[PDB]
């Protein structure tokens, strides 16, 4: 008669590495690393993405005439920038810290259209066009230009009452020539001012033709600024000002994203997004991307990461 | 391995033990059969439950990159911030993958320990009414049926 003392073995296959030895069987393991995404663009706890395919940020925050679908405003988790959006800045111009811009606004969760100056209030004309916008104009800011060949001074104001922060914009026109600049402003040499209490820029025009783009030679610098509550812009001209016409308020805080991709996008609700796919888990660690963001694990740079629950699995056979 | 008795002195697993990872086969004039020691299986997966808990509980939380857009004049400022990256995951990733490997080790060990524990608290209860095969069995110098093998599995053996 005899009692003897044992361990369970299994015909498990799982292995676990130990840093003296690789490979160990085990009876039984837990894969602690998620791997599966649904290779789709969804809404996590905080909404939809707003999915931009044919205008870039900057292209709505200024109103391309090609983006009067977002006129509306929206609200989003994440935003999509496809990378068929080419509708940007039609008229020829760069935008002045544009990275600083995109990253403010996607920051935000939803913006809402203002308007800073009614159409009213200026002595000049104000619905100057180009065919490089479709035959139209950002509705953001008004193209300025004389009017029965007099552009007098224009100074006009606004105070933000609206207890939030405005984001407004304007430009700078480079006529291609002297006869162009006259022809729109009545002088070669003019005066733009647009200030606040904590802002005062002021510029001058430089005629000249640039390079070819969209088919002119002319030029228009973009800036931006953000106008407090409280705060009150002007702006002073005599000519080349691109006065700011709708502003937007900004508002809550979103994932502060920007996915550049053409992944496909569905109805759709994950707990953790990533620009190859979302995902659900309760593991502590995912490889899918360092980029994931919402409510998620730790991403960790390996194909496994198993953890031993059971013991050394040893065939009696 | 550590404390020699897993693939050790007790060199190979049993595949008839369904219930858990330790205990007890018997032979007698009644036939031969083994079943798991229940308290010490219990009391291991509630160790290792709750280790596993924890690690999960200290390593799910995520960190947050944003792959932010740079200008052409600021290509030192790009450069600062993969730095950052790349360190925040080499990091973790190495958190990550040492942990797992060390306490599969101690897990490991651990089972082996309980399995170590139980044969000795049942070399303890014998005394000299038994002697080691030396592969994890006692042959009884008495004539013990399945009673008798019961007190030995409950810790109720007279003559210890
Ligand atoms: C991924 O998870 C989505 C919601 O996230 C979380 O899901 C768990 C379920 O395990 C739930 O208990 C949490 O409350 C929830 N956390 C949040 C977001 O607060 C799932 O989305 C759900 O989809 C159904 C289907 O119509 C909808 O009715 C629910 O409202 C919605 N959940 C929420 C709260 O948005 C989603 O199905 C799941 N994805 C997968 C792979 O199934
Ligand atoms: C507000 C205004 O006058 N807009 C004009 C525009 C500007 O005067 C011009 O861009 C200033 O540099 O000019 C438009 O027409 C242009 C022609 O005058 C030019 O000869 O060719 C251009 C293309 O190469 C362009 O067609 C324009 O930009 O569309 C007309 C617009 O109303
Ligand atoms: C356009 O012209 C009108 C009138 O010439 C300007 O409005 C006047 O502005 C002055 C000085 O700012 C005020 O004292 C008057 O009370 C205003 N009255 C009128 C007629 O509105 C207006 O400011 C000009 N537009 C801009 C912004 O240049
Ligand atoms: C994340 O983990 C997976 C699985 O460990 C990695 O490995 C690939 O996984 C798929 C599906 O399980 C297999 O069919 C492939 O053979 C695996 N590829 C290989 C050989 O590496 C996957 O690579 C990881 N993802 C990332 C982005 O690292
Ligand atoms: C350990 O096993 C023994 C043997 O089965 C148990 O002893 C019996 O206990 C019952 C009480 O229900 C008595 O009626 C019997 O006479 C006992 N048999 C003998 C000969 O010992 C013992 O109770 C068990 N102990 C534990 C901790 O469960
Ligand atoms: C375990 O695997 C062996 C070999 O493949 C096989 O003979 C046996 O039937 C299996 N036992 C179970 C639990 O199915």
């Amino acid at each position: 008669d005899k009692i003897c003392i044992g361990y369970q073995s299994t015909n498990s296959t799982e292995t676990v590495d130990t840093l003296t030895e690789t490979n160990v069987p085990v009876t039984h393991a837990k894969e602690l690393l998620h791997t599966s995404h649904n290779g789709m663009l969804c809404a996590t706890n905080l909404g939809h993405p707003l999915i931009l395919d044919t205008c870039t940020i900057e292209g709505l925050i200024y109103g391309n005439p090609s983006c009067d679908l977002l006129l509306g405003g929206r609200e989003w988790s994440y935003i999509v920038e496809r990378p068929s959006a080419v509708n940007g800045m039609c008229y020829p111009g760069n935008v002045e810290n544009l990275e600083e811009l995109r990253s403010l606004f996607s920051s935000a969760s939803s913006y809402q259209r203002i308007q800073i100056f009614p159409d009213t209030i200026w002595n000049v004309s104000y619905s100057g066009t180009s065919s490089a916008c479709s035959d139209s104009f950002y509705r953001s800011m008004r193209w300025l230009t004389q009017k029965n060949n007099a552009y007098p001074i224009q100074d006009a104001q606004y105070t933000n009452n609206r207890g939030k922060s405005i984001l407004f914009m304007w430009g700078i026109n480079h006529p291609p020539t002297d006869t162009v600049q006259t022809n729109l402003y009545t002088r070669t040499d003019t005066t733009t001012s647009v200030t606040t209490e904590d802002i005062n820029r002021t510029f001058k025009p430089v005629i000249g033709p640039r390079p070819l783009v969209n088919g002119l030679h002319g030029r228009i610098d973009y800036y931006w600024s953000v106008l407090k509550p409280g705060q009150t812009l002007r702006v002073r001209s005599n000519g080349n000002l691109i006065a700011p016409w709708y502003g937007h308020i900004l508002s809550g805080e979103s994932h502060g994203r920007i996915l550049k991709t053409d992944l496909n996008s569905g109805n759709c609700v994950v707990q953790c997004q990533t620009e190859r796919g979302g995902l659900n888990t309760t593991l502590p660690f995912h490889n899918v991307s360092k980029y994931a963001f919402g409510n998620c694990p730790k991403y960790v740079g390996v194909k496994s990461l198993k953890l031993a629950v059971g013991l050394r699995n040893v065939p009696a056979r | 391995g550590l404390f020699g008795a897993i693939a050790g002195f007790i060199e190979g697993g049993w595949p008839g033990l369904v219930a858990g990872w330790y205990g007890f086969q018997h032979s007698n004039d009644q036939g031969v059969g083994m079943a798991a020691d229940s308290d010490s299986t219990q009391k291991a997966i509630d160790k290792i439950t709750s280790k596993v808990n924890n690690i999960v509980d200290k390593m799910n939380k995520q960190y947050g990159i944003i792959d932010h857009e740079f200008s052409e004049i600021e290509t030192r400022l790009n450069m600062i911030n993969n730095k950052i990256d790349d360190q925040i995951q080499d990091i973790w990733t190495y958190n990550a993958e040492l942990l797992v490997l060390l306490e599969n080790q101690k897990t490991l060990d651990e089972h082996d320990a309980n399995v170590n524990n139980l044969y000795n608290k049942v070399k303890r209860a014998l005394g000299s009414n038994a002697m080691e095969d030396g592969k994890g069995c006692f042959e009884l110098y008495h004539k013990c049926d399945d009673q008798c093998m019961e007190t030995i599995r409950n810790g109720t053996y007279n003559r210890r």
